[PDB]
């Protein structure tokens, strides 16, 4: 056996576990609820008489 | 032994056969990896494996 070919093995394979250790899942999503704004109630027309 | 052994899916052969041909791409095994890839339709990746 060639010994250099098992050492290059073992370094590429604790290189793929190493890089797939440090993956993180974060997430900053944003919330579905809606900012109000301020209104005013309107007037319909109407006819006084007496 | 213990895991993922021949209940094991076909898609874990992707990591396993990684290995195998990155020792069949060094120099001085240039015979073998040009009798595999040449046949694979004969004899194939996982039958090589199991040998």
């Amino acid at each position: 056996p060639n010994d250099e070919a098992t050492i290059k093995a073992l370094d590429n394979v604790i290189k793929q576990i190493e890089a797939l250790s440090v993956i993180v899942n974060r997430s900053e999503k944003a919330d579905d609820a809606q900012i109000l704004g301020p209104n005013t109630y309107k007037q319909l027309l109407e006819h006084l008489f007496s | 032994p213990t895991r993922y052994g021949t209940s094991e899916s076909i898609d874990k052969f992707k990591i396993a056969w990684e290995n195998v041909e990155s020792v069949l791409n060094m120099e001085g095994n240039d015979f073998v990896k040009t009798i595999m890839y040449a046949y694979e339709d004969n004899f194939p990746k996982k039958d090589f494996y199991m040998m």
